């Protein structure tokens, strides 16, 4: 399997199924719902086993940000490749089991590869009137639902859809989450800008844990930093990028969840959306001293 | 100067202005702190309207 390279949907699948079958009693697939056009929403379980909290990550809720499902999907090849050798991510998962969704929107990727490479929605059908289709994902959580950064028009690429959890990617995750109950981190990856980011999305103010979460993310961006040199900003979402309401991790946040991040990955605008298949392979490595560093802050930090 | 955020359907536009706002045209726009992108990108001054403005946009990332 080469991870260097964009794969189809299809091969992603296999993927998965292959993790699992050479490494049965780490990695385990949990259906936790379907798209729109019926595809299966697959998570991949890392379980050491015993009841324990859980840190939740995923990728590709927009189609086109295809950095992001490749580095998902390398991540969860270097979790098993580490596992046992590494101390830090053996120590992450005696405390916390990590659940990884490669894929958050399976209809758009497909679409995104197929039709139109700039497609970023779901493709869910308008209630309308109407000719346009696609909900935001990303604006269609119940936090701040319907407010700034977030459109009513079903035409736009913000639009929030019809009501907060209209689509069923989204009603999916959050009847996990919610089902769960020991979500303790909540990890969210966008393409690109180079940003590490924390709540609020929907309001410019200062959320409770202000101090502890731009002390984790600044040394996140320091990890990441040191491979090859990619320098990321830090920042709440609404004054490092734009407001942006019906957020997944301002809806995590406010659920209790206090480790809620999300990464812009790589480029700063020079390839945009279009990154070159030869960048994969050193922006998943690089990410990944980020993503450790926060795993082992919530493995230090029980609540 | 005042600086502004305006929403459109397939991208996000600031505007750095001196003696103007943006114009209804250029979508929902209400003033807004810079981000990092947007000093970047908006160097040049043009004519806007009543006064001068430095603007730049990306997509919804
Ligand atoms: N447009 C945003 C990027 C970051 C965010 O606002 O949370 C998103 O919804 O993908
Ligand atoms: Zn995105």
């Amino acid at each position: 399997f080469n991870f260097g390279a964009y794969h189809t949907l299809e091969e992603i699948s296999q993927e998965m199924d292959n993790l699992v079958a050479e490494h049965p009693g780490l990695v385990s697939k949990v259906n936790i719902g379907s798209s729109f056009e019926n595809r299966p929403m697959n998570v991949l379980k890392f379980s050491t086993g015993g009841d324990k909290p859980a840190i939740w990550l995923d990728a590709g809720i927009h189609a086109r940000e295809w950095v992001t499902q490749a580095t998902a999907l390398w991540t969860a090849n270097k979790i098993v490749s580490d596992y046992g050798k590494d101390p830090s991510i053996t120590s992450i998962l005696d405390a916390l089991d990590i659940f990884l969704l490669p894929v958050t929107n399976p209809d758009g990727y497909v679409f995104s590869q197929t039709k139109n490479r700039m497609w970023r929605k779901t493709r869910s059908k308008v209630s309308a009137g109407s000719l346009c289709v696609g909900v935001d994902p990303n604006r269609n959580w119940d936090a701040g639902f319907g407010g700034p950064g977030a459109s009513s028009n079903p035409c736009s690429d913000s639009y929030h859809g019809p009501s907060a959890n209209s689509e069923v990617e989204v009603k999916s995750i959050v009847d996990f989450i919610k089902s769960h109950g020991k979500v303790k981190a909540f990890i969210i990856l966008h393409s690109y800008s180079q940003l590490l980011m924390f709540p609020y999305g929907y309001k410019c103010t200062k959320l409770d844990d202000f101090d502890e979460l731009s002390e984790v993310a600044q040394k996140a961006a320091q990890s990441l930093s040191r491979l090859h040199g990619t320098k990321y900003k830090v920042g709440p979402i609404c004054s490092v990028i734009y407001q942006a309401s019906g957020g997944s991790i301002d809806w995590s946040y406010d659920y209790g969840i206090k480790y809620s991040f999300a990464f812009e990955l790589r480029d700063t605008g020079r390839y945009g959306f279009l990154l070159p298949a030869r960048q994969i392979l050193p922006t998943a490595e690089e990410t990944w001293l980020g993503l450790k560093a926060i795993m082992e802050h919530v493995r230090d930090h029980p609540y | 100067d005042e600086s502004f955020l305006c929403y459109q359907p397939d991208q996000v536009c600031c505007f750095i202005c001196r003696g103007a706002a943006p114009l209804p045209s250029e979508g929902e726009c209400n003033p807004h702190p810079t981000a990092p992108w947007c000093r970047e990108g908006a160097v040049e001054w043009v004519p806007y309207s009543t006064g001068q403005c430095r603007t730049t946009c990306i997509p919804y990332v």
